[PDB]
């Protein structure tokens, strides 16, 4: 890890980098997340895998750098989003530019959100029983994720 | 009209038991 | 420990099968409450009457009217102020004046 | 098409169930529905149907 | 028609050369409301002997002496049914 | 902003995003290339 | 409930099939003597 | 128009995974059927009601023997589908007059000759 | 770390807790030692009043000394007649519970019972609904009821 | 066992005051508690006209939470009756000016459509926040377990259990990070 | 014409009340409905629900024998699975054959 450090003369240190735990349980796997066994088996709520693929300000890394196959980095990117949404990452905030501070409006709890709660309009017609409009609650990306119900889970809510 | 689990699985059950009947009738 | 269920609320649990395998049997003695697990009784200050009439205290106009006392009751007892009112003759005569008892 | 037909997991079939008239269902079915066998109702065709 | 059975069950104990029960509190409920329930038990060398439902705390360690002493003369409402079978 | 059933890009510079629900695609050179769905 | 275990142990289905709960004789008198069979 | 089907002949031509399935021995086939009735009448056509009657299987899950002959199982493929056929067993042999009245019929399939209804220690 | 090792996450366990269940030669000991305890116990009279569920016409009763019981048929005994009730299902007492896999054998239980009252019910009114109801398309059906009371049960040290 | 009749009554048909928290809890979840202690429905001498419900007690109802976006899509309509007297709230909105209003409604609608409803309702008490009158809390029997087990956050996990972790990934010394 | 088909009702409705009040006693337990029923059939226990119901009110420590058999056989059934009949069978899962 490289920082770059200015005096005009700037000039970047390299670092050194924490190690990955030796002797991956599945050798031979591409993505980092099949070296482990993890392939169908994290959700948003695991904090500890989904933070280190994460910028310290919240931003999902790029994928070159993480060696994630696209299938596992669209399903780390979307589970970051319902982690960050769900309030999990208190130490991951936007940094705050200048003479700007939270907004102070009192924080909904939510988990399991999709969508940015701000562009998403109320139901007002919630229609009858064969109509009725559906609150989509997890995301579809998870849909392969092993499941312990006796019928699949509810998507639709 | 989505077809209920319940419903599907019922229809099922049945058809084994008409399955079998066939193989007892061919002898 | 072989009961699959805790013995420290309600009755300690012996599951057996007799050698012949015929019969099941179940030795359930009581628990008693431990003395650590108690409270003392508060000495310092009882019929259940005194209790209700603080909890129905008469402080205005004397005795109060049906609406301010059917609120006043309904509160005390967690209910609505519906249950308290009278009914008219006709139901009033068609009780049962002598309704049957078991034990 | 004939690939699905050949690895489907799914034991049963519109074409069995209706040639052998199991569950009493040619009650329900018109007489051209066996020769179709199930891919194309009415002036649709259904190809995700085997 | 016994009044004050604490008193009686003192004697009885008393005769048995057993120390004079304790009352507690064993279970509580709604206490601050109009329809309060409590479970007084007798303690006797921290062993439990009887205990006793009530509306008020007097009047569940009052039922608590009737559930000793039914325990003491061996009337408890499990007894052994009486005995009608005999011819002889 | 045109309003489109189905939005189609309509010069090199014309790019596409997904802001407040819905896709559009907005081009710096020409304004009138904007639309939403 | 329990309809498809009673019947994968060879037993009747509903326990008021063939079993010893219904087809035994339900009592009998004192002195020993047995009771008049069942209408059943 | 609903009419009377007639079904292609392989259908009742089995495999020989059919075979370790239910295990049944194309050769020795057994001699009588156990038919029960497990659905209704109403609502199907009058000669599958015809034929319910003619096989005695009026009454729903009341089981009937029947002969496991070409003629008689012409009439259980029309009604194939409301009705369970099992094949008869008889573990202990044939009853006799002797055994006639002790005998049981087992939801196995199997004709028990001794019913004892005691514990088998 | 092993083959088909997976770290711990939400979705790597199952939800429930596995249990492990003793092995069967200590629990078979301890078996024969809790029922020689309750065998004791029926053997030494240690117990008080019991209840029994008893299988009786076509119903289950849950049944104790001195219980009445009222049967909707006609029994063929005589009144005051004593009865043994054969099919018991259970044996209560306080401190322990015999249960029969389905019956309990003769051995252990005796449940006896007589016969106080031959009677019918009273009128029950089927009228059922039709076109031109009317009031006098009605049926009443009366039924022969026995009533018995329940006298002794008797548990023996035969476990 | 052994107690006079009315004791023994009072005992067996006498009403409980239970613990409900909620934070971080969907309402509905706590709703089907709710529903069945305040019928009556824990008991096995439950009876439709015996009257046997019990008090429940849900605190940090201010800080429930909802699946997905159900606070943005969720919309709670009345109507005060005059024309033009149609409201639609959706859940953000009706949480903001009542902190109570969520779980409330969410138990009424799960209780028996019948006048004991309006009964059971008297026995239900939601406060915002922890702080609990002093009467409540002395009535208080037991408290029930959370339906929703909470996730923990980054900052919650010790340091002990973050190495349990493994690191899946190392990132190249040359990134800026 | 409604005392007559009430009659047909009672049964039906009384069986619901049961159903209910075992549900309460077997929950107290930890036990869902589901599992306490199935689990004591699969003991060749043959106690009808109208009769459990009487054990949980009058018989709770009868009752809880009850749910941990259930409870104790339910166990036995997850093992089992797991085990693909190599494992013996559990000392509560064993059947007492008739003939
Ligand atoms: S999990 Fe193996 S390619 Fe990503
Ligand atoms: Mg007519
Ligand atoms: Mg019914
Ligand atoms: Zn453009």
């Amino acid at each position: 890890l490289r920082e770059v450090v200015k005096i005009t003369v700037i000039e970047g240190r390299i670092t050194e980098t924490p190690k990955a735990t030796p002797d991956p349980p599945n050798p031979s796997g591409q993505c980092p997340i099949c070296r482990w066994n993890l392939k169908h088996k994290y959700t948003y709520e695991d904090v500890l895998l989904l933070s280190q693929f994460i910028r310290p300000y919240g931003g999902m890394l790029p994928r070159r750098v993480t060696g994630l196959c696209r299938e596992e980095h669209r399903k780390i990117e979307e589970c970051v989003k319902m982690a960050h949404r769900a309030g999990l990452l208190p130490n991951h905030r936007p940094q705050l530019p200048e003479g700007c501070l939270p907004k102070d409006k009192p924080k909904l709890n939510r988990y399991l959100t999709r969508w940015a709660p701000k562009s998403v309009k109320p139901i007002y017609k919630k229609g009858h029983r064969w109509n009725k409009v559906g609150m989509a609650v997890g995301s579809p990306l998870l849909k392969d994720n092993v499941c312990y119900s006796r019928r699949p889970l509810k998507m639709m809510h | 009209r989505t077809v209920s689990f319940q419903a599907k699985e019922s229809m099922i059950r049945r058809l084994e038991v008409e399955a079998e009947n066939h193989y007892w009738l061919s002898m | 420990t072989y009961s699959s269920l805790p013995d420290d609320y309600n009755c300690q649990v012996d599951l057996a099968l007799t050698a012949d395998g015929r019969t099941i049997v179940c030795y359930h003695p009581s628990v008693d409450i431990p003395y650590e697990h108690t409270k003392p009784i508060p000495q310092p200050d009882e019929t259940h009457e005194q209790i209700l009439k603080a909890k129905l205290e008469v402080r205005k106009s004397k005795q109060l009217e049906q609406g301010p006392m059917i609120e006043q009751l309904s509160k005390v007892f967690y209910t609505t102020k519906h249950r308290w009112y009278p009914h008219g003759q006709y139901h009033n005569r068609r009780k049962k004046l002598n309704p049957p008892r078991d034990r | 098409q004939r690939e699905r037909e050949l690895n489907n997991q799914n034991p049963w079939t519109f074409e069995h169930i209706a040639t052998a008239n199991m569950f009493g269902i040619r009650k329900f079915l018109s007489p051209y529905d066996l020769t179709q066998k199930g891919r194309y109702w009415g002036k649709f065709y259904m190809p995700k149907r085997v | 028609t016994v009044v004050n059975p604490m008193g009686l069950l003192v004697e009885e104990l008393k005769k048995r050369n057993i120390s004079a029960p304790e009352s507690r509190l064993t279970r509580q409920s709604g206490s601050t409301t109009a329809l309060p329930l409590y479970f007084v038990g007798l303690y006797c060398d921290r062993k439990l002997i009887a205990e006793g439902p009530g509306e008020t705390v007097l009047v569940a360690e009052e039922e608590a002496a009737r559930v000793a002493l039914r325990k003491l003369y061996g009337f408890t409402e499990n007894r052994r049914p009486w005995d009608y079978s005999k011819p002889k | 902003f045109k309003t489109k059933g189905v939005i189609k890009k309509r010069c090199k510079d014309c790019y596409k995003v997904k802001r407040r629900g819905r896709w559009f695609i907005l081009c710096k050179t020409n304004p009138k290339h904007k639309q939403r769905q | 409930a329990g309809g498809q275990w009673r019947l994968q142990q060879g037993l009747a289905a509903n326990p008021s099939g063939y079993g010893p709960l219904t087809e035994l004789p339900d009592w009998s008198f004192a002195d020993g003597r047995p009771a008049p069979p069942m209408k059943g | 128009k609903f009419t009377k089907s007639r079904i292609p002949d392989k259908v009742f031509q089995p495999k020989p995974e059919d075979h370790e399935k239910y295990g049944g021995d194309p050769q020795n086939p057994h001699k009588l059927h156990i038919v029960t009735r497990i659905r209704s009448t109403k609502r199907r056509p009058y000669w599958e009601k015809d034929t319910i009657k003619m096989l005695g299987l009026q009454k729903a899950h009341s089981p009937q023997i029947h002969k496991n002959i070409p003629s008689v199982n012409a009439k259980l493929k029309v009604v194939k589908h409301l009705i369970r056929i099992q094949p008869l067993k008889l573990p202990q042999g044939l009853p006799t007059e002797e055994t006639m009245s002790s005998t049981c019929l087992k939801s196995t399939g199997e004709l028990v000759v001794q019913w004892h209804l005691k514990p088998v220690e | 770390y092993p083959q088909g090792y997976v770290p711990k996450t939400s979705l790597s366990s199952p939800p429930w807790q596995e249990v492990v269940l003793p092995d069967p030669v200590e629990e078979t000991r301890h078996h024969a030692e809790v029922v020689k305890r309750v065998n004791e116990l029926i053997a030494t009279g240690q117990y008080g009043r019991l209840f029994a569920v008893v299988h009786f016409a076509s119903h289950q009763w849950k049944v104790t000394a001195e219980d009445l019981i009222l049967i909707e048929n006609e029994l063929d005994i005589k009144c005051g007649e004593r009865i043994r009730l054969e099919k018991v299902l259970l044996v209560g007492a306080d401190n322990f519970t015999l249960l029969g896999k389905p019956l309990l054998r003769k051995e252990l239980v005796r449940v006896e019972a007589t016969v106080i009252e031959k009677t019918e019910s009273w009128p029950k009114i089927n009228m059922k609904f039709r076109k031109r109801k009317n009031f006098r398309k009605k049926k009443i059906i009366v039924n022969p009821q026995t009533i018995l009371r329940i006298n002794t049960i008797e548990i023996a040290p035969r476990l | 066992s052994s107690f006079s009749r009315a004791p023994q009554q009072w005992a067996t048909f006498a009403r409980m005051w239970y613990l409900l928290d909620g934070k971080m809890q969907p309402p509905g979840k706590l709703a089907v508690i709710a529903s069945n202690k305040l019928q009556g429905l824990n008991k096995p001498v439950y009876h439709q006209l015996s009257d046997c419900g019990d008090h429940v007690v849900i605190i940090n109802t201010r800080h429930i939470a909802f699946s997905g976006n159900k606070w943005e899509q969720k919309v709670y309509s009345s109507h005060t009756g005059y024309p033009g007297g149609f409201r639609q709230v959706t859940a953000a909105q009706l949480h903001r000016k009542d902190p109570v209003a969520i779980v409330k409604l969410a138990i009424y609608g799960m209780l028996p459509k019948n006048l004991h409803r309006r009964t059971m309702m008297q026995r239900l008490h939601l406060f915002p926040d922890e702080d609990i009158p002093e009467d409540i809390l002395k009535n208080l029997v037991e408290e029930l377990p959370q339906p929703r087990r909470v996730p923990k956050r980054l900052d919650e996990y010790t340091q002990e259990e973050i190495e349990a972790f493994p690191r899946v990934w190392t990132p190249p010394d040359d990134f800026r990070m | 014409v409604k005392c007559t088909k009430a009659r047909r009702l009672k049964k039906r409705n009384l069986r619901t009340l049961w159903i209910n009040r075992i549900t309460a006693a077997s929950q107290e337990h930890g036990l869902k409905y589901p599992a306490f029923i199935v689990n004591l059939i699969k003991c060749q226990v043959e106690l009808n629900r109208k009769v459990l119901v009487d054990l949980a009110i009058y018989e709770p420590k009868t009752f809880k024998s009850l749910a941990a058999l259930a409870k104790r056989r339910q166990q036995e059934g997850f093992a089992a699975a797991l085990g693909d009949g190599k494992e013996p069978e559990g000392i509560f899962s064993r059947v007492v054959q008739y003939h």
